[PDB]
């Protein structure tokens, strides 16, 4: 399934993911198409920064769900 | 028969639908994905004004 996440920016990252993926391995597809190391980045969904052990389906991050990306300084 | 949609449009509601109806199901979906996709960049924001008063006080 794809999931989007919007940076602070206006830009929106297109991903393919599946439900039981952990947050660390979105943040490393995110790392293979727009550079980023995967700690520095914050993920958001609903209100909470996203744990990297934890699943998507965790969060209830269904199809077409959009993310928030904040980098750390 | 009387399952009409929850949201008194007058066509039938689905019971996976919560009691709504295609049009008006698809319309609650849009606007709570809409406020928390929002709420969600009000956070961010409020990360990234965290982060550039972190910065500062370090280099
Ligand atoms: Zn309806």
């Amino acid at each position: 399934m794809q999931i989007f996440v919007k940076t602070l920016t206006g830009k929106t990252i297109t991903l393919e993911v599946e439900p039981s993926d952990t947050i660390e391995n979105v943040k490393a597809k995110i790392q293979d198409k727009e550079g980023i190391p995967p700690d520095q980045q914050r993920l958001i969904f609903a209100g909470k920064q996203l744990e990297d052990g934890r699943t998507l389906s965790d969060y209830n991050i269904q199809k077409e769900s959009t993310l928030h990306l904040v980098l750390r300084l | 028969s009387e399952l009409l949609c929850k949201k008194g449009c007058g066509y039938y509601g689905n019971p996976a639908w919560q009691g709504f109806c295609s049009k008006c199901w698809r319309e609650e979906y849009h606007k709570a994905r809409q406020k928390q996709i929002q709420e969600d960049w009000e956070l961010a924001e409020r990360l990234q004004r965290e982060e550039e008063e972190a910065f500062a006080s370090s280099q």
